């Protein structure tokens, strides 16, 4: 009935997408060749939100993977569960962005996403109710920024009622692959905050402090970044694909959780998260979820809550479990540590329970928090980009393409107005 | 079209004990303007001829006066009662919604067959226009 | 109700059954597998058709 | 009392298809021919132990008719019914009506002369056609007019296909069929109209068939025949014969089109649920998600109405759900039609097909209503030949057949003047 | 005599889940339809041999409704009554009552018709939502409107859920629930509040359940609902109908939500411990430990009471019960109201289904009382929804949606008339 | 009964003429002997429309090979089905053509049409209820388009009342054979417009892309195009063949599709053709048909339709299939790309379907489209014909043979009108 339609832009969004359909075909039990193999039929009944039948019993993702190279689309190709996505849905280019944000939104964009969203359009005219479209990417990279903001966009053109969420990662300094990290992220996030209906804010730095810290991983590679941020795709959509006691979709989420259209970036947490040597010591009860979602060391961005006030925030539980405990732990976590609240909004936490919990646990957990502690990172994107532009460095490659200056300074200007809005509804009196 | 009084069965053709259990129609019983004005109630006596209302092929004359357009209930005019459960072809949350199919698009139109992936070219000047097609 | 069930599960068998016939025939299909075995001419064992080859 | 059944066109032939077998299967005469007197009205008794159809199945293409030939009805289905052209008339009135029916309508007329010879106490004809093709439209006109001519005091029921509004199979259509009412309005004494969309609305419904094809509309059209002869067929506490519709329904001589329905259509399994009585299904009857003509009665006003009834059928309910139904007010009559019901009871329950999808019912009810609904849908087919015809598009094909502008404007003003009388009527 | 019973969202559904597992064990219906006279209240005797229940489930997700299809009443619960949609309403009463609703109530309120039609001795319709949800808030107040429009002076009970004042679910349900409560002000013949912490505080104290879902709530519900039903289904020494709690709570057009409470709500062994006699439990449903709703009636005044008995009950002893009560001065009455009770006596004592948790007991009372303790917790509701108003916080998507700030500001004011209302027949002069 | 006299012209003409027949006999069962070899007694009643019983159970086809090299004969007898023809039907000239479209029209058909005249004449009396003409020829070429054209002229002077299809490949500057392209294009468009009954326009450039981008083959050498262009022969037949649901013949399709006399050149596509990579991924269901029958890349013409509004559009179903699924995807893509369509023609879908799928298959489809973006490829041809005659390059081949400088001028305003009447009613 309702349908999700996956996007994939860049390398990073490439194999963050494999990681989560890789995870998805596996909470629905079809085997890595693309037929169905499963046992129990709870699985059969909510796959059409993610595939569709071929031919006895061959279901393939209703997913688009975009890219400029085709190194991408082989490593696709070649990792297993890389058969079942339909080569028709592998539009790529050959010439490759080089993380530059105008040849990713100018000079490729302009021929390439015509193709894109033809193959975007079919896959979803191929299915009856949309609930709306993921997109998952890079705000570092260009093939994947530029591209892919430049396709939200002519998507929010096109079908402006389905809902749209956006799963960005953002760079952050202390783990700076690129030099043009602000030049690119800080254009994106200005489309994004007009065309994009809600944003996940990811990390690299988040995501690595979480596996040296709570995993304790001796060597945690980008497998097990993309791991934890595909568990977080599936925790949160967990709510269309299995029955519960409290159902909550996307639109619900967002509507529960956007008090002003355009505050809408999150920050996500997962639970729960243990070495397999600590796994022995802990309990295991709601409260020992509950402790570990709201811990500020859980968050997936690079934010401290706790330098900032929660405006609204969202659980998802996964699990057989007992509404009661959820209940009274998300009454009890609102009201002592009170100050971390906002005031003018009473009742700020919405809860949903499914019951079937993701593959390998018996119950679990993720976190929505729309908090304005965000500003921060926003803030320090935009001091780097101020440091930059006042020398106009790298600033050639973007001038000679098309592109001028009054975008970088629109672009500044929607950046500080952004931080600034939030900053007063944080400190906004309650009468 | 009305209902006329009975006088010995209307006791057993209310409404209410026919099992419709909403709000009657009363507009077929007042039209009749019996003598108590009520279902129980006797008719007026008439005399005389009836002279012809309508033309021929059922065509008010002239001179009688009507209802501007009244063979029809118009949307904008009826009540809520008066509504109608939508059809198949409608889309509506029950009944399962068949694809749509839409318009292709043909590939990147160049010189030679249309393609959808472009090339990195050798010679690039703002002018170029000079290509590599065989592979 | 019985009768209509099972006119319905042999209507599915025997549709997946053409499903997998037709599937098969157009793998193996001559253009799919592009046979130059399709450019022998029938009057040589030289000469060859002008199209196929 | 015996009624002699035409089928004009490739729609025709395949309800007829449908309905000969749900006769054959109602009266238990095998295939090849033979039983292992009811059957007078339909099968004609020939020398002894054979049994031969009143009918002609008669077309322009010979595929669909010498698919008959060599089906299993070869021996049923008689040689000489089988009349059938050379070339199609190609979803074209002109070709159908001037070129081709000239050299297929005496032969046709001599035929069917000569079954009218062999019958004694004919009740009437009956024509099924579909009026968006060429052979259904045109040459059917002819015969309807030759029909008019030769006898005429005789009933001529109609269970036309018309057009249906969004969905459509041809283009040219609309002009087909206003050409085809245009005849149809002086020609046949009563006209029943079946839209394939209501049809596939009822069969998803109600049947949720999710994938029908025609038929099914071919089966439950022929249910909808047969509920409507049978009481010349089987004896009923209260019979109505088939020159009745002519009296009851068409209060004005050129208002005979009848908004038709039926209930209960119900699938096998919805069947141990439901409890079939005979006041839901007077009042499934009048929902419009029951009807087989894709329009509102809710928009209008019921001129009359005729209620069949087959089955375990009682007097008393059947005069109470009447009555319910006139204190209802979700429904509303014209002020000019006080008594607007007409009852009538047959005690033979419907029979069920082999391969059908419909369940075994006690009760069934074919309710034949006359509403302005009606004058609804020739207005917005109206209007879409009202698009074509201010391009002057495809009028060359017509015009290079023979025929002229005439007719065009003629037959636009005569609905024009068709929609001044539902209007004025309905007053 | 009949009563058909329409559910409206994802708990009004569940509800009915637990309601109708009852009703089947009442009257020992097996799950496939058929027996092994007084079901005829609530199961039609479908050709021979079949009953199908006389509701509607109706929702827009999916996901329940073909749950329920799929689960252990496939045979029972019939294909056609169960009505479910596409796509949610998402917590967005707008989205129920002016996108979805327009498309969907037409639908259901033909079905409705058809029951109707089938019924014979129709008592009234009652319906079960919560209000905080956007299915059961927005198409419920669609559907509720219509059919007052097109029944007008029937009976429409309505058991609503309204939200808790500290557990709470949702974000925008203040706005719900306003914008529900404005209608059902002019629509609802007599509402019943039941909030949701009362029966987990109820659960937790008395059942000793330490880890409840809904079931258990869902359950309780049902009791409730039977109780008060089984006046209709079982002869008893006095036995009262639907239509009189409509005469006997609503002494004004605008004043109709009632505090339900219940007892004994007791344990498999506080109960084998305890005594249990009319006195005793008819003063158990009188202290705020055993309502159905967060509130306090120390607070306000009882401006009337129905007393629902089931079981070993004489009219003596409750006549005793209900004098004491009377003469003693923890309780008092609006002072216009000098006869402010209605006793009413079933002779079935509740039943039991294998795997409730509640013990099977000789006698229970149900109360449906009216105060002004819900005009405090209106007030309190006012409250929060002014806090958010107050900045016009997601108003945009109500607006988006397709309504305008005009029915937020009627809807606000109507609610401070309906507090002024509240503080107005309190006082004595 | 209904009968199809097929006509093939030029090299082009016999290749795609020898496909089509290897296609057609072969779902009619006949071997290459010329026997009957089917196992369903199906095939039987519907092969007097191709064949003609001759001696014993051998059908013969009712096919005329006209050109002017010896190499298309010897081209025709080396593959198989080649001796299944009639030596007298292969009248052919012995000098050659080579490019000329006035060789083609003037001095070689002075000779040859008669003979050619004589056959197709004894060819269609053989028949009783002819039903019309199919032509297969090319519009590059010298011996296929004048000799062809000369033909078409003369059959619609003697037999002006039976149908008349013809499939004609139109060059392109995107593939391009020959300089004289655009010479012999433009006049034999310029006498198609005034005696073709209809005519489907093919393309080697668009078949090149369907070959390289859907079924991603290697080598696509003309055996395949000239297989695709069979695969739509047949699909235009199939109603006339074979019984179904909704028959509608080559006359019920002109009459549904040609709204005026001058505007009968339609875009071609075909379906199914998925990659037999991407076929183990695939649906069966007419959703994936319709799916693939409305997409631009699957266009046998290049022109984008999207530029442009779809007059008039047809589909032709093969397979057990269900008409509600069928006409309901008509309806929805009419009723969602609302601007793709014309205003003032509603309801621009014709459909039909035939219960019998080419052998292998469970479900085909043919689509037909009289669309308004075909003056794209008259522009672009018309332009270099323009570009050709200001300076008057290679016009002495012309002028020298009898031809003058009026036919050109005629043929550029009966080119100019054309495309100026579709912009009309675009
Ligand atoms: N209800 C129903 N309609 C049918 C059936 N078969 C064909 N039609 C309708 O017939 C109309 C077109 O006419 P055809 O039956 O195809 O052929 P025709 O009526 O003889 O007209 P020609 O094609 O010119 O010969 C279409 O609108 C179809 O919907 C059928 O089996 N059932
Ligand atoms: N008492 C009780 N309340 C329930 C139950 N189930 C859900 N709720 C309440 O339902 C409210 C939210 O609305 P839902 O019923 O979940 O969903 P909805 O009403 O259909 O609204 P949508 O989410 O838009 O579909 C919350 O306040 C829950 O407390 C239940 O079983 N018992
Ligand atoms: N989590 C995660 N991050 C990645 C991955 N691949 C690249 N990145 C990050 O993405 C940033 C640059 O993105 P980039 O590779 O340029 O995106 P592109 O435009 O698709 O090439 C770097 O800081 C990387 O740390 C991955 O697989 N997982
Ligand atoms: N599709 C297809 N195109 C062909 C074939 N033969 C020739 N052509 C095209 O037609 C043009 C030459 O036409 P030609 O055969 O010389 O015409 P003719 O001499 O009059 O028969 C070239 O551009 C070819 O691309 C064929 O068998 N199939
Ligand atoms: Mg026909
Ligand atoms: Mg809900």
């Amino acid at each position: 009935m309702r349908e999700i339609v996956h996007i994939q832009g860049g390398q990073c969004g490439n194999q963050i997408g494999a990681k989560f359909w890789e995870v998805v075909s596996d909470e629905h039990g079809i085997d890595p060749t693309g037929t169905y193999h499963g046992d129990s039929d709870l699985q059969l009944e909510r796959i059409n939100v993610y595939f569709n039948e071929a031919t006895g019993g061959r279901y393939v993702p209703r997913a688009i993977l975009m890219d400029l190279e085709p190194g991408t689309m082989d490593s696709v190709r070649s990792g297993p569960y890389g058969q079942i996505f339909r080569p028709d849905n592998f539009v790529f280019g050959q010439t490759g962005a080089g993380n530059n944000w105008a040849k990713g939104h100018y000079t490729e964009g302009a021929e390439l996403i015509d193709s894109v969203l033809d193959v975007v359009r079919k896959e979803a005219e191929s299915c009856d109710c949309l609930q709306g479209f993921q997109v998952c990417h890079s705000l570092g990279g260009g093939t994947g920024s530029g591209m892919g903001t430049l396709l939200i966009s002519k998507i929010r053109e096109e079908y402006p009622d389905r809902m749209m969420l956006t799963f960005s990662v953002v760079p952050s300094p202390k783990v700076s692959d690129t030099v043009v990290e602000p030049y690119n992220a800080t254009l994106s996030v200005h489309q994004l905050v007009e065309n994009a209906d809600e944003c996940m804010v990811l990390d690299n730095e988040a995501l690595y402090d979480i596996c040296f810290r709570t995993l304790k991983l001796t060597t945690p590679t980008f497998g097990d970044l993309n791991h934890l941020i595909s568990a977080v795709m599936s925790g949160i959509t967990c709510c269309l694909r299995f029955p519960g006691q409290l159902n909550a979709d996307l639109r619900k989420l967002a509507v529960n959780l956007i008090p002003f259209p355009r505050l809408h970036f999150f920050m996500v947490g997962f639970t729960p998260l243990t070495s397999r040597g600590s796994q022995q010591y802990r309990a295991l009860t709601v409260p020992e979820l509950t402790q570990q979602m709201w811990d500020a060391k859980n968050m997936m961005c690079a934010a401290d809550p706790r330098h900032g006030r929660y405006l609204t925030a969202s659980a998802l539980f996964r699990g057989r479990m007992s509404t009661k405990e959820v209940d009274e732990q998300m009454l009890n976590v609102q009201n002592k540590n009170s100050s971390y609240f906002v005031e003018w909004i009473p009742n700020n936490v919405k809860s949903s329970v499914c019951d079937i919990p993701p593959k390998g646990l018996k119950m679990s957990a993720t976190f929505i928090g729309n908090s304005t502690a965000i500003q921060e990172m926003f803030k320090r994107v935009s001091e780097q980009f101020t440091a930059m532009f006042r020398r106009k460095a790298f600033l050639h490659w973007y001038t000679g393409e098309g592109m001028d200056e009054m975008e970088f300074t629109e672009a500044e200007s929607n950046m500080n107005d952004l931080v600034s809005e939030y900053q007063q509804y944080q400190d906004a009196s309650a009468e | 079209s009305r209902s006329y009084p009975g006088e010995q069965v209307e006791h057993a053709f209310n409404s209410k004990r026919l099992k419709n259990w909403e709000v009657p129609a009363v507009d077929k019983s007042q039209a009749i303007s019996t003598s108590t004005g009520t279902r129980f109630g006797t008719l007026q006596p008439r005399s005389g001829r009836t002279q012809f209302i309508v033309d021929d092929n059922g065509h008010l004359k002239s001179g009688v006066p009507k209802l501007e357009k009244s063979a029809f209930n118009f949307t904008q005019t009826t009540p809520v009662f008066m509504d109608s459960a939508p059809r198949w072809p409608k889309e509506n949350p029950t009944w399962p919604k068949n694809m749509k199919a839409t318009m292709g698009y043909k590939g990147i139109q160049s010189n030679y067959l249309p393609t959808n992936t472009v090339t990195l070219k050798a010679v690039e000047v703002p002018g170029t226009t000079e290509r590599n097609f065989n592979f | 109700a019985e009768e209509k069930r099972l006119r319905e599960y042999a209507a599915k068998q025997a549709d997946l059954a053409a499903n997998m016939a037709e599937m098969e025939a157009t793998i193996t299909s001559s253009f799919m597998t592009e046979d130059p075995n399709m450019a022998a001419s029938s009057m040589s064992a030289y000469r060859v058709r002008k199209d196929h080859y | 009392r015996e009624v002699i059944s035409i089928h004009i066109g490739q729609a025709g032939i395949q309800v007829g298809n449908a309905c000969w077998e749900l006769y054959c299967l109602e009266h238990g005469i095998q295939p090849d021919g033979q039983m292992p007197d009811a059957f007078n009205t339909f099968f004609s008794e020939t020398g002894a132990g054979k049994h031969v159809p009143r009918c002609i199945f008669l077309d322009l293409e010979p595929t669909v008719v010498d698919e008959v030939r060599t089906g299993t009805y070869r021996q049923l289905f008689h040689p000489e019914q089988l009349i059938s052209g050379k070339e199609d008339a190609a979803n074209n009135f002109a070709r159908g009506h001037y070129t081709i029916g000239k050299e297929i309508v005496d032969l046709a007329l001599d035929r069917i002369r000569k079954l009218a010879d062999n019958c004694t106490g004919l009740q009437g004809f009956l024509v099924f056609n579909a009026v968006g093709g060429g052979t259904g439209s045109g040459l059917g006109s002819l015969l309807l007019e030759r029909l008019s001519v030769d006898y005429g005091k005789k009933s001529k029921l109609g269970f036309t296909v018309y057009p249906s509004p969004q969905v459509s199979t041809a283009v040219v259509e609309p002009y087909n069929s206003v050409l085809s009412t245009h005849s149809l309005l002086e020609h046949t004494d009563v006209a029943v109209m079946l839209d394939n969309e209501a049809i596939y609305d009822i069969c998803r419904r109600s049947l949720d068939i999710e994938r029908p094809t025609y038929t099914n509309l071919n089966r439950l059209i022929a249910q909808v025949i047969s509920s409507l002869t049978a009481s010349l067929r089987f004896d009923g506490a209260l019979n109505v014969d088939i020159t009745e519709f002519q009296t009851n329904l068409v209060p004005y001589p050129r208002i005979h089109f009848m908004l038709s329905s039926y209930a209960p259509i119900i699938s096998a399994e919805k069947a141990y649920h439901e409890q079939l009585s005979v006041a839901e299904i007077t009042n499934a009857a009048f929902e419009p998600a029951s009807m087989m003509v894709k329009c509102d009665p809710r928009h209008g006003k019921y001129m009359a109405c005729c209620l069949m009834y087959r089955g375990d059928v009682v007097p008393k309910d059947v005069n109470a759900s009447v009555a319910t139904i006139k204190t209802k007010r979700t429904i509303q009559f014209v002020d000019w039609c006080p008594t607007g019901f007409k009852c009538g009871i047959n005690y033979q329950p419907p029979t069920v097909v082999p391969g059908g999808d419909l369940a075994k019912v006690q009760r069934a009810v074919c309710m034949i209503s006359n509403s302005t609904a009606i004058g609804e849908i020739f207005s917005r087919l109206d209007h879409k030949f009202d698009l074509m015809y201010a391009k002057r598009a495809f009028v060359h094909w017509y015009v290079g057949e023979g025929m002229e502008e005439g007719e065009f404007s003629e037959a636009r003003e005569d609905l024009a003047a068709l929609e001044k009388d539902f209007e004025e009527v309905g007053a």
